[PDB]
């Protein structure tokens, strides 16, 4: 099952690849209750995966999912975005397949 | 075979954000598109010399 530690990883061999930065990352808004995210990668996720993604804790025992409510002021929202983990922007598509 | 009759007709053109704030009246709703990157990530068609 996938961990924060899985998905630093990922970053850090895209990091080395030279591959480019999708996006920026958002600074907060003046409403209380939003919190800043500074992801800059865009992945794709099955509709299934969606709960485990939620229930992961980071490194120090705090959330790591974290919902657009949240930053969906001073910031802009990808059709079919569900929330944000470390550097990944995570987007839900409902046709996702898999080796069954 | 008339032009005149035609009942609709579509032009797809490539543009700036400038040329749209140019007439800040005309134009509405423009902040759900995000100019930090590529918001039309697919321009379908358009054959354009623009490498």
């Amino acid at each position: 099952v996938v961990s924060y530690k899985n998905l630093m990883r990922l970053d850090q061999i895209l990091t080395e690849n030279r591959t480019p930065t999708q996006t920026t990352i958002i600074t907060g808004s003046r409403m209380i209750d939003t919190k800043v995210i500074g992801a800059t990668r865009v992945m794709y996720v099955g509709s299934e995966l969606v709960p485990e993604l939620k229930a992961m804790k980071d490194l120090f025992g705090n959330k790591a999912f974290i919902e657009t409510q949240h930053y969906a002021d001073a910031g802009t929202i990808m059709n079919g975005e569900v929330g944000s983990i470390d550097k990944f922007r995570i987007i839900q598509v409902p046709e996702m397949l898999h080796w069954a | 075979g008339d032009i005149n009759k035609a009942m609709f007709a579509i032009v797809s053109f490539e543009t700036c954000k400038a040329d749209l704030l140019k007439e800040k009246d005309r134009y509405h709703n423009l902040n759900k598109i995000d100019w930090q990157s590529s918001a039309p990530v697919n321009e379908p068609d358009h054959a354009t010399t623009t490498p």
